[PDB]
Protein backbone atom coordinates (compact mmCIF):
# COMPACT_ATOMS: atom_id res chain seq x y z
CA UNK A 1 0.00 0.00 0.00
CA UNK A 2 2.19 3.06 -1.02
CA UNK A 3 0.05 5.96 0.17
CA UNK A 4 0.85 9.25 -1.92
CA UNK A 5 -1.85 11.81 -1.73
CA UNK A 6 -1.51 15.78 -1.46
CA UNK A 7 -3.02 16.14 1.57
CA UNK A 8 -0.65 14.25 3.66
CA UNK A 9 2.31 16.19 1.61
CA UNK A 10 0.80 19.56 3.53
CA UNK A 11 1.23 18.46 6.75
CA UNK A 12 4.45 17.66 6.03
CA UNK A 13 5.39 20.84 4.95
CA UNK A 14 3.88 22.87 7.85
CA UNK A 15 5.30 20.47 10.73
CA UNK A 16 8.78 20.67 9.77
CA UNK A 17 8.21 24.40 9.41
CA UNK A 18 6.57 24.17 13.45
CA UNK A 19 9.43 21.89 14.53
CA UNK A 20 11.95 24.64 13.73
CA UNK A 21 9.97 27.26 15.44
CA UNK A 22 10.66 25.83 19.03
CA UNK A 23 14.97 25.78 18.17
CA UNK A 24 14.32 29.67 17.34
CA UNK A 25 13.06 30.71 20.86
CA UNK A 26 15.46 32.00 23.25
CA UNK A 27 12.66 31.55 25.85
CA UNK A 28 13.42 29.25 28.84
CA UNK A 29 10.49 27.97 30.47
CA UNK A 30 8.41 27.11 27.67
CA UNK A 31 11.71 24.93 27.03
CA UNK A 32 9.84 21.56 28.84
CA UNK A 33 7.15 22.08 26.14
CA UNK A 34 9.19 21.55 22.63
CA UNK A 35 10.32 18.20 24.99
CA UNK A 36 6.79 16.47 24.63
CA UNK A 37 7.58 15.89 21.13
CA UNK A 38 10.29 14.05 21.75
CA UNK A 39 10.16 9.94 22.76
CA UNK A 40 10.33 9.80 26.14
CA UNK A 41 11.41 6.14 25.78
CA UNK A 42 13.57 5.62 23.10
CA UNK A 43 15.29 8.30 21.00
CA UNK A 44 18.14 8.81 19.31
CA UNK A 45 19.61 12.75 18.33
CA UNK A 46 22.78 12.88 16.50
CA UNK A 47 23.74 17.06 16.22
CA UNK A 48 27.46 17.57 14.23
CA UNK A 49 28.13 13.86 14.05
CA UNK A 50 28.10 13.54 18.20
CA UNK A 51 25.65 11.37 19.59
CA UNK A 52 23.65 12.51 22.57
CA UNK A 53 22.13 9.14 24.58
CA UNK A 54 19.00 11.91 25.87
CA UNK A 55 16.81 14.04 24.34
CA UNK A 56 16.19 16.24 27.62
CA UNK A 57 19.66 17.19 27.85
CA UNK A 58 20.44 17.97 24.25
CA UNK A 59 17.50 20.55 24.97
CA UNK A 60 19.47 22.24 27.86
CA UNK A 61 22.63 22.02 26.00
CA UNK A 62 20.32 24.32 23.02
CA UNK A 63 19.67 27.15 25.59
CA UNK A 64 22.61 27.43 27.84
CA UNK A 65 26.07 27.42 26.25
CA UNK A 66 24.57 28.24 22.14
CA UNK A 67 24.09 31.51 21.09
CA UNK A 68 20.43 32.23 19.37
CA UNK A 69 20.00 30.82 16.00
CA UNK A 70 17.49 32.13 13.23
CA UNK A 71 16.99 28.68 10.50
CA UNK A 72 15.06 29.28 7.20
CA UNK A 73 13.78 26.78 5.06
CA UNK A 74 14.58 25.85 1.39
CA UNK A 75 14.04 22.48 0.79
CA UNK A 76 11.71 19.07 2.13
CA UNK A 77 10.90 16.06 1.11
CA UNK A 78 9.87 12.72 2.80
CA UNK A 79 9.32 9.19 1.95
CA UNK A 80 6.43 6.55 3.60
CA UNK A 81 7.73 3.42 4.67
CA UNK A 82 4.93 0.64 3.90
CA UNK A 83 4.19 -1.82 6.72
CA UNK A 84 6.88 0.35 9.00
CA UNK A 85 4.28 2.97 10.22
CA UNK A 86 6.42 5.73 9.81
CA UNK A 87 7.92 8.30 7.44
CA UNK A 88 11.23 9.55 6.90
CA UNK A 89 11.79 13.62 5.38
CA UNK A 90 14.83 15.09 4.29
CA UNK A 91 15.23 18.87 5.43
CA UNK A 92 17.62 21.61 4.08
CA UNK A 93 18.05 24.70 5.67
CA UNK A 94 20.15 27.42 6.82
CA UNK A 95 21.86 29.33 10.29
CA UNK A 96 22.42 32.28 11.25
CA UNK A 97 23.79 32.83 14.63
CA UNK A 98 23.62 36.56 16.80
CA UNK A 99 27.14 37.44 16.88
CA UNK A 100 26.55 40.24 18.60
CA UNK A 101 28.36 38.88 21.78
CA UNK A 102 25.94 37.57 24.35
CA UNK A 103 24.22 34.59 25.04
CA UNK A 104 20.55 33.61 25.33
CA UNK A 105 20.40 34.65 28.83
CA UNK A 106 21.42 38.10 28.27
CA UNK A 107 24.90 38.08 30.16
CA UNK A 108 28.00 40.22 28.27
CA UNK A 109 31.73 39.15 28.29
CA UNK A 110 32.57 42.20 30.18
CA UNK A 111 33.58 41.74 34.01
CA UNK A 112 31.07 44.42 36.08
CA UNK A 113 34.01 45.83 38.27
CA UNK A 114 31.13 49.12 38.87
CA UNK A 115 16.02 52.08 26.05
CA UNK A 116 15.76 48.55 26.04
CA UNK A 117 17.68 45.49 25.46
CA UNK A 118 19.80 45.79 22.12
CA UNK A 119 18.61 44.30 19.17
CA UNK A 120 20.78 41.12 18.06
CA UNK A 121 23.22 41.33 15.07
CA UNK A 122 23.29 38.48 13.01
CA UNK A 123 26.12 36.72 11.09
CA UNK A 124 26.56 34.60 7.75
CA UNK A 125 24.66 31.93 6.61
CA UNK A 126 25.60 28.49 7.08
CA UNK A 127 24.77 25.14 5.77
CA UNK A 128 22.13 22.39 6.87
CA UNK A 129 20.80 19.05 6.07
CA UNK A 130 18.66 17.46 8.61
CA UNK A 131 17.31 14.14 8.44
CA UNK A 132 14.54 13.24 10.48
CA UNK A 133 12.24 10.15 11.29
CA UNK A 134 8.83 9.97 12.14
CA UNK A 135 5.90 8.06 12.76
CA UNK A 136 2.82 8.19 10.87
CA UNK A 137 0.34 9.28 13.93
CA UNK A 138 1.62 13.28 13.05
CA UNK A 139 -0.76 13.21 10.52
CA UNK A 140 -4.04 12.49 13.20
CA UNK A 141 -3.16 15.46 15.11
CA UNK A 142 -0.87 14.42 17.91
CA UNK A 143 2.18 15.15 18.88
CA UNK A 144 3.38 13.43 21.31
CA UNK A 145 6.34 10.69 21.30
CA UNK A 146 6.19 11.14 17.87
CA UNK A 147 9.99 12.36 17.23
CA UNK A 148 11.74 9.09 16.54
CA UNK A 149 14.79 10.14 14.45
CA UNK A 150 16.86 13.29 14.12
CA UNK A 151 20.26 13.55 12.78
CA UNK A 152 21.32 17.35 12.62
CA UNK A 153 24.25 17.54 10.46
CA UNK A 154 25.95 20.96 8.73
CA UNK A 155 27.81 20.48 5.20
CA UNK A 156 29.51 23.68 4.86
CA UNK A 157 30.15 27.23 6.24
CA UNK A 158 31.61 30.51 5.80
CA UNK A 159 35.32 31.60 6.96
CA UNK A 160 33.78 35.35 7.85
CA UNK A 161 31.70 33.50 10.60
CA UNK A 162 32.47 34.23 14.06
CA UNK A 163 31.73 30.30 15.39
CA UNK A 164 34.34 28.30 15.38
CA UNK A 165 33.48 24.31 13.74
CA UNK B 1 64.38 41.71 -10.26
CA UNK B 2 66.83 43.52 -9.08
CA UNK B 3 65.45 47.22 -8.12
CA UNK B 4 62.73 45.81 -6.34
CA UNK B 5 64.64 43.33 -4.01
CA UNK B 6 66.07 45.68 -1.77
CA UNK B 7 62.41 46.24 -0.48
CA UNK B 8 61.76 43.09 0.17
CA UNK B 9 65.19 42.74 1.63
CA UNK B 10 64.49 45.27 4.37
CA UNK B 11 61.45 43.27 5.48
CA UNK B 12 63.26 40.21 5.92
CA UNK B 13 65.89 42.32 8.34
CA UNK B 14 62.99 43.63 10.40
CA UNK B 15 61.14 40.85 10.51
CA UNK B 16 62.13 38.57 13.69
CA UNK B 17 61.31 34.40 13.01
CA UNK B 18 61.27 32.86 16.22
CA UNK B 19 59.24 35.44 18.32
CA UNK B 20 57.19 35.69 14.92
CA UNK B 21 56.96 39.73 15.27
CA UNK B 22 57.56 42.26 12.55
CA UNK B 23 58.58 45.18 14.20
CA UNK B 24 58.17 48.22 11.67
CA UNK B 25 58.36 51.17 13.69
CA UNK B 26 61.56 54.16 12.47
CA UNK B 27 61.22 52.82 8.53
CA UNK B 28 63.16 55.75 7.42
CA UNK B 29 66.14 54.61 9.40
CA UNK B 30 67.31 51.37 7.85
CA UNK B 31 70.64 51.72 7.15
CA UNK B 32 70.53 49.05 4.01
CA UNK B 33 68.16 51.57 2.36
CA UNK B 34 70.41 55.25 2.79
CA UNK B 35 73.02 54.09 0.18
CA UNK B 36 70.14 54.73 -2.16
CA UNK B 37 69.47 58.39 -1.02
CA UNK B 38 66.29 57.77 1.02
CA UNK B 39 57.90 60.31 0.94
CA UNK B 40 54.29 59.19 1.92
CA UNK B 41 53.57 56.78 -0.44
CA UNK B 42 55.49 53.73 0.43
CA UNK B 43 53.05 52.20 3.16
CA UNK B 44 51.03 50.23 0.50
CA UNK B 45 53.97 48.56 -1.26
CA UNK B 46 55.12 46.36 1.64
CA UNK B 47 52.10 44.92 2.19
CA UNK B 48 51.36 43.70 -0.95
CA UNK B 49 54.70 42.37 -0.82
CA UNK B 50 54.11 40.42 2.70
CA UNK B 51 51.22 38.26 1.40
CA UNK B 52 53.50 37.18 -1.70
CA UNK B 53 56.84 36.39 0.26
CA UNK B 54 55.00 32.92 0.88
CA UNK B 55 58.04 32.05 3.09
CA UNK B 56 57.36 33.86 6.37
CA UNK B 57 54.16 34.29 8.35
CA UNK B 58 53.39 36.88 10.38
CA UNK B 59 50.73 37.17 13.60
CA UNK B 60 52.07 40.43 15.26
CA UNK B 61 52.84 43.48 14.16
CA UNK B 62 54.72 46.34 15.52
CA UNK B 63 54.01 49.95 13.97
CA UNK B 64 54.54 52.57 16.70
CA UNK B 65 57.17 55.48 16.46
CA UNK B 66 56.10 55.99 12.85
CA UNK B 67 55.20 59.58 12.54
CA UNK B 68 51.25 59.18 11.58
CA UNK B 69 48.05 61.61 11.76
CA UNK B 70 45.68 59.58 10.01
CA UNK B 71 45.07 55.75 9.54
CA UNK B 72 43.99 55.94 5.77
CA UNK B 73 47.62 55.25 5.12
CA UNK B 74 47.44 51.95 6.19
CA UNK B 75 44.20 51.27 5.23
CA UNK B 76 45.31 48.25 3.65
CA UNK B 77 46.49 46.01 6.82
CA UNK B 78 43.04 44.08 6.37
CA UNK B 79 43.84 43.02 3.21
CA UNK B 80 46.83 41.41 3.78
CA UNK B 81 46.23 40.15 7.63
CA UNK B 82 42.54 38.91 8.77
CA UNK B 83 44.32 36.60 10.91
CA UNK B 84 46.77 39.40 12.74
CA UNK B 85 47.11 39.46 16.49
CA UNK B 86 49.02 41.98 18.29
CA UNK B 87 49.22 45.32 16.68
CA UNK B 88 50.94 48.08 18.30
CA UNK B 89 50.23 51.67 17.07
CA UNK B 90 51.14 53.29 20.11
CA UNK B 91 52.84 56.93 20.50
CA UNK B 92 51.05 58.51 17.51
CA UNK B 93 48.66 61.99 17.43
CA UNK B 94 45.34 60.65 15.87
CA UNK B 95 42.47 62.32 17.19
CA UNK B 96 39.39 61.19 15.50
CA UNK B 97 37.28 58.55 14.33
CA UNK B 98 36.44 58.64 11.02
CA UNK B 99 40.01 57.49 9.55
CA UNK B 100 39.45 54.22 12.26
CA UNK B 101 36.07 53.13 11.49
CA UNK B 102 37.52 51.12 8.40
CA UNK B 103 38.20 48.31 10.22
CA UNK B 104 34.28 47.65 11.46
CA UNK B 105 34.11 44.18 12.32
CA UNK B 106 37.48 43.35 10.57
CA UNK B 107 40.54 41.97 12.28
CA UNK B 108 38.55 39.60 14.61
CA UNK B 109 41.14 37.39 15.45
CA UNK B 110 43.31 40.41 16.89
CA UNK B 111 43.07 40.41 20.68
CA UNK B 112 45.85 42.37 21.58
CA UNK B 113 46.41 45.76 21.59
CA UNK B 114 48.88 48.80 22.51
CA UNK B 115 47.91 52.29 22.05
CA UNK B 116 49.53 54.61 25.01
CA UNK B 117 50.30 58.00 25.19
CA UNK B 118 47.39 58.23 22.20
CA UNK B 119 45.41 61.18 22.73
CA UNK B 120 42.16 58.83 22.54
CA UNK B 121 42.96 57.10 25.78
CA UNK B 122 41.67 60.36 28.04
CA UNK B 123 38.45 59.98 26.97
CA UNK B 124 35.09 58.60 28.36
CA UNK B 125 33.64 57.07 25.55
CA UNK B 126 37.10 54.99 24.79
CA UNK B 127 35.59 51.45 26.15
CA UNK B 128 32.92 51.65 23.80
CA UNK B 129 34.21 52.11 20.25
CA UNK B 130 36.44 48.94 20.41
CA UNK B 131 33.82 46.71 22.18
CA UNK B 132 32.17 46.87 18.79
CA UNK B 133 35.13 47.29 16.64
CA UNK B 134 36.87 44.33 17.73
CA UNK B 135 34.54 41.37 19.23
CA UNK B 136 37.07 39.20 20.44
CA UNK B 137 39.63 42.02 21.69
CA UNK B 138 40.42 40.48 25.62
CA UNK B 139 43.70 42.90 26.04
CA UNK B 140 43.72 46.23 25.71
CA UNK B 141 45.98 48.86 27.12
CA UNK B 142 47.40 46.03 29.18
CA UNK B 143 44.52 46.10 31.12
CA UNK B 144 41.89 43.01 30.79
CA UNK B 145 38.35 44.15 29.51
CA UNK B 146 36.76 41.19 28.74
CA UNK B 147 36.99 37.66 30.33
CA UNK B 148 39.15 35.09 28.04
CA UNK B 149 37.18 32.27 27.99
CA UNK B 150 33.78 33.40 28.72
CA UNK B 151 34.55 34.94 24.99
CA UNK B 152 35.29 31.43 23.83
CA UNK B 153 32.66 29.84 25.42
CA UNK B 154 30.01 31.96 23.32
CA UNK B 155 32.00 32.13 19.93
CA UNK B 156 32.51 28.13 19.91
CA UNK B 157 30.31 25.28 20.18
CA UNK B 158 32.07 22.82 23.09
CA UNK B 159 32.63 20.11 20.77
CA UNK B 160 34.27 20.00 16.90
CA UNK B 161 33.07 18.14 13.61
CA UNK B 162 33.56 14.29 13.10
CA UNK B 163 33.63 13.36 9.48
CA UNK B 164 32.45 10.00 10.54
CA UNK B 165 30.18 7.91 12.92
CA UNK B 166 28.59 4.57 13.75
CA UNK B 167 27.67 2.71 16.67
CA UNK B 168 29.74 -0.34 15.96
CA UNK B 169 32.81 -1.15 13.46
CA UNK B 170 31.22 -4.07 12.39
CA UNK B 171 27.85 -2.08 11.42
CA UNK B 172 29.71 1.46 10.01
CA UNK B 173 32.40 -0.73 7.89
CA UNK B 174 29.91 -2.62 6.23
CA UNK B 175 28.20 0.14 4.94
CA UNK B 176 30.76 1.45 3.21
CA UNK B 177 31.22 -1.74 1.50
CA UNK B 178 27.97 -1.31 0.28
CA UNK B 179 28.54 2.50 -0.50
CA UNK B 180 31.32 1.74 -2.93
CA UNK B 181 29.29 -1.53 -4.47
CA UNK B 182 26.45 1.03 -4.66
CA UNK B 183 28.33 4.05 -6.00
CA UNK B 184 31.26 2.05 -8.65
CA UNK B 185 27.85 0.18 -9.85
CA UNK B 186 26.15 3.39 -10.26
CA UNK B 187 28.56 5.10 -12.53
CA UNK B 188 29.50 2.36 -14.77
CA UNK B 189 26.14 0.04 -15.20
CA UNK B 190 22.56 1.50 -14.38
CA UNK B 191 20.99 -1.77 -15.32
CA UNK B 192 22.29 -3.81 -12.64
CA UNK B 193 21.08 -2.44 -9.78
CA UNK B 194 17.11 -3.22 -10.53
CA UNK B 195 18.15 -6.18 -8.29
CA UNK B 196 18.50 -4.77 -4.87
CA UNK B 197 14.99 -2.73 -5.59
CA UNK B 198 12.05 -3.98 -4.42
CA UNK B 199 8.75 -3.35 -5.77
CA UNK B 200 7.61 -1.50 -2.66
CA UNK B 201 10.86 0.81 -2.74
CA UNK B 202 9.93 4.57 -3.77
CA UNK B 203 12.78 7.02 -5.02
CA UNK B 204 12.55 10.82 -5.49
CA UNK B 205 15.31 13.62 -6.34
CA UNK B 206 15.41 16.87 -4.47
CA UNK B 207 17.09 20.01 -5.67
CA UNK B 208 18.28 22.93 -3.51
CA UNK B 209 18.65 25.76 -5.80
CA UNK B 210 19.96 28.39 -3.12
CA UNK B 211 23.37 30.64 -3.90
CA UNK B 212 26.26 29.52 -1.12
CA UNK B 213 27.38 32.65 -0.54
CA UNK B 214 30.71 33.69 -1.73
CA UNK B 215 32.47 33.39 1.37
CA UNK B 216 32.30 29.59 0.98
CA UNK B 217 35.86 28.47 -0.67
CA UNK B 218 35.44 27.32 -3.86
CA UNK B 219 31.69 27.98 -4.09
CA UNK B 220 30.15 27.62 -7.25
CA UNK B 221 28.45 31.04 -8.69
CA UNK B 222 26.84 29.51 -11.02
CA UNK B 223 24.99 26.29 -11.08
CA UNK B 224 23.13 24.72 -13.10
CA UNK B 225 20.30 22.06 -12.41
CA UNK B 226 18.65 22.02 -15.72
CA UNK B 227 18.80 18.57 -15.85
CA UNK B 228 16.86 17.64 -12.83
CA UNK B 229 14.09 20.62 -12.89
CA UNK B 230 11.82 18.28 -14.55
CA UNK B 231 12.13 15.64 -12.10
CA UNK B 232 12.67 17.44 -8.72
CA UNK B 233 10.29 16.42 -5.85
CA UNK B 234 11.10 19.48 -3.17
CA UNK B 235 7.72 20.14 -1.45
CA UNK B 236 8.23 23.77 0.10
CA UNK B 237 9.43 24.89 -4.35
CA UNK B 238 6.63 23.67 -5.92
CA UNK B 239 2.96 23.87 -4.72
CA UNK B 240 1.28 22.14 -8.09
CA UNK B 241 0.56 18.88 -5.90
CA UNK B 242 -1.16 17.24 -8.93
CA UNK B 243 2.85 17.30 -10.01
CA UNK B 244 4.47 15.26 -6.64
CA UNK B 245 1.93 12.88 -7.25
CA UNK B 246 3.72 12.50 -10.56
CA UNK B 247 7.22 12.97 -9.35
CA UNK B 248 7.00 9.89 -7.17
CA UNK B 249 8.02 7.38 -8.91
CA UNK B 250 7.39 3.22 -7.30
CA UNK B 251 8.41 0.02 -8.97
CA UNK B 252 11.06 -1.67 -11.07
CA UNK B 253 10.16 -0.12 -14.27
CA UNK B 254 9.56 3.41 -12.73
CA UNK B 255 12.81 3.59 -10.92
CA UNK B 256 14.72 2.74 -14.06
CA UNK B 257 12.68 5.36 -15.88
CA UNK B 258 14.54 8.16 -13.41
CA UNK B 259 17.92 6.43 -13.50
CA UNK B 260 18.50 7.31 -17.59
CA UNK B 261 17.07 10.79 -17.07
CA UNK B 262 19.92 11.80 -14.64
CA UNK B 263 23.18 12.34 -16.99
CA UNK B 264 25.93 9.78 -16.14
CA UNK B 265 28.45 10.82 -12.84
CA UNK B 266 31.82 9.69 -11.71
CA UNK B 267 33.08 10.00 -8.30
CA UNK B 268 36.68 10.27 -7.04
CA UNK B 269 35.87 8.46 -4.17
CA UNK B 270 38.12 6.13 -2.63
CA UNK B 271 41.17 8.41 -4.32
CA UNK B 272 39.87 11.69 -3.45
CA UNK B 273 38.29 10.26 0.03
CA UNK B 274 38.35 12.94 2.72
CA UNK B 275 35.69 14.56 1.05
CA UNK B 276 32.17 12.19 1.97
CA UNK B 277 31.35 12.23 5.43
CA UNK B 278 28.55 9.87 6.40
CA UNK B 279 26.90 8.96 9.13
CA UNK B 280 24.54 5.19 9.75
CA UNK B 281 22.15 4.81 12.65
CA UNK B 282 20.39 1.51 12.92
CA UNK B 283 16.54 1.29 12.20
CA UNK B 284 14.76 -0.76 15.16
CA UNK B 285 11.28 -1.16 14.33
CA UNK B 286 12.01 -2.61 10.92
CA UNK B 287 15.34 -4.24 12.03
CA UNK B 288 16.71 -1.88 9.45
CA UNK B 289 19.64 0.72 9.36
CA UNK B 290 19.86 4.70 7.36
CA UNK B 291 22.93 5.49 5.70
CA UNK B 292 23.34 9.40 5.21
CA UNK B 293 26.05 10.20 2.97
CA UNK B 294 26.97 14.25 1.76
CA UNK B 295 29.75 14.82 -0.88
CA UNK B 296 30.02 15.52 -4.68
CA UNK B 297 30.03 14.30 -8.32
CA UNK B 298 31.57 15.31 -11.57
CA UNK B 299 29.05 14.94 -14.40
CA UNK B 300 31.39 13.06 -17.62
CA UNK B 301 28.19 12.62 -19.33
CA UNK B 302 24.68 13.69 -20.16
CA UNK B 303 21.50 11.31 -20.59
CA UNK B 304 20.42 9.45 -23.17
CA UNK B 305 17.43 10.41 -23.56
CA UNK B 306 16.19 14.18 -22.69
CA UNK B 307 12.59 13.55 -21.82
CA UNK B 308 11.92 17.03 -24.02
CA UNK B 309 12.42 15.23 -27.66
CA UNK B 310 9.81 13.05 -27.84
CA UNK B 311 7.25 14.55 -26.45
CA UNK B 312 8.84 17.82 -25.14
CA UNK B 313 8.32 20.56 -28.23
CA UNK B 314 6.23 18.52 -30.32
CA UNK B 315 5.03 21.44 -32.24
CA UNK B 316 8.13 22.10 -35.01
CA UNK B 317 9.67 25.44 -36.22
CA UNK B 318 9.00 27.01 -32.84
CA UNK B 319 11.86 26.66 -30.10
CA UNK B 320 10.74 25.59 -26.29
CA UNK B 321 10.42 28.09 -23.73
CA UNK B 322 12.82 30.53 -22.13
CA UNK B 323 15.75 30.72 -25.01
CA UNK B 324 18.27 28.06 -22.86
CA UNK B 325 20.84 30.96 -23.95
CA UNK B 326 22.39 31.42 -20.80
CA UNK B 327 19.08 32.07 -19.43
CA UNK B 328 17.74 30.77 -16.07
CA UNK B 329 19.13 29.05 -13.18
CA UNK B 330 21.69 29.89 -16.87
CA UNK B 331 21.72 26.50 -18.51
CA UNK B 332 21.94 22.80 -18.41
CA UNK B 333 25.63 22.55 -19.17
CA UNK B 334 27.78 19.76 -17.48
CA UNK B 335 29.78 20.47 -14.44
CA UNK B 336 30.53 19.58 -11.05
CA UNK B 337 27.84 19.50 -8.43
CA UNK B 338 27.64 18.33 -4.09
CA UNK B 339 24.90 15.93 -3.28
CA UNK B 340 23.45 14.66 -0.11
CA UNK B 341 22.02 11.14 -0.42
CA UNK B 342 20.11 9.13 2.67
CA UNK B 343 19.41 5.42 2.05
CA UNK B 344 17.28 3.02 4.10
CA UNK B 345 18.20 -0.52 3.60
CA UNK B 346 16.32 -3.84 4.87
CA UNK B 347 18.53 -6.95 5.53
CA UNK B 348 17.73 -10.51 4.35
CA UNK B 349 19.38 -13.83 4.36
CA UNK B 350 19.56 -13.77 0.39
CA UNK B 351 20.53 -10.24 -0.19
CA UNK B 352 19.55 -6.88 1.09
CA UNK B 353 17.04 -4.35 -1.05
CA UNK B 354 16.81 -1.17 -0.80
CA UNK B 355 13.67 -0.01 0.82
CA UNK B 356 13.73 4.10 0.09
CA UNK B 357 16.39 6.23 -1.94
CA UNK B 358 16.28 9.80 -1.07
CA UNK B 359 18.64 12.35 -3.38
CA UNK B 360 19.59 15.87 -2.71
CA UNK B 361 21.05 17.48 -5.17
CA UNK B 362 22.89 21.27 -4.34
CA UNK B 363 25.38 23.76 -5.96
CA UNK B 364 29.05 22.75 -5.43
CA UNK B 365 30.86 23.54 -2.07
CA UNK B 366 33.64 22.75 0.26
CA UNK B 367 32.98 20.64 3.23
CA UNK B 368 32.94 22.06 6.94
CA UNK B 369 34.52 19.19 8.42
CA UNK B 370 37.42 20.11 6.10
CA UNK B 371 41.08 21.17 8.14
Amino acid sequence: MVMNDANQAQITATFTKKILAHLDDPDSNKLAQFVQLFNPNNCRIIFNATPFAQATVFLQMWQNQVVQTQHALTGVDYHAIPGSGTLICNVNCKVRFDESGRDKMGQDATVPIQMNKPRPLWGPYFGISLQLIIDDRIFRNDFNGVISGFNYNMVYKPEDSLLKI
Amino acid sequence: SDTISFLRGVLLKRYDPQTKLLNLGALHSDPELIQKGVQSKMFPAMMKLASTEKSLIVESVNLADNQLKDISAISTLAQTFPNLKNLCLANNQIFRFRSLEVWKNKFKDLRELLMTNNPITTDKLYRTEMLRLFPKLVVLDNVIVRDEQKLQTVYSLPMKIQQFFFENDALGQSSTDFATNFLNLWDNNREQLLNLYSPQSQFSVSVDSTIPPSTVTDSDQTPAFGYYMSSSRNISKVSSEKSIQQRLSIGQESINSIFKTLPKTKHHLQEQPNEYSMETISYPQINGFVITLHGFFEETGKPELESNKKTGKNNYQKNRRYNHGYNSTSNNKLSKKSFDRTWVIVPMNNSVIIASDLLTVRAYSTGAWKT
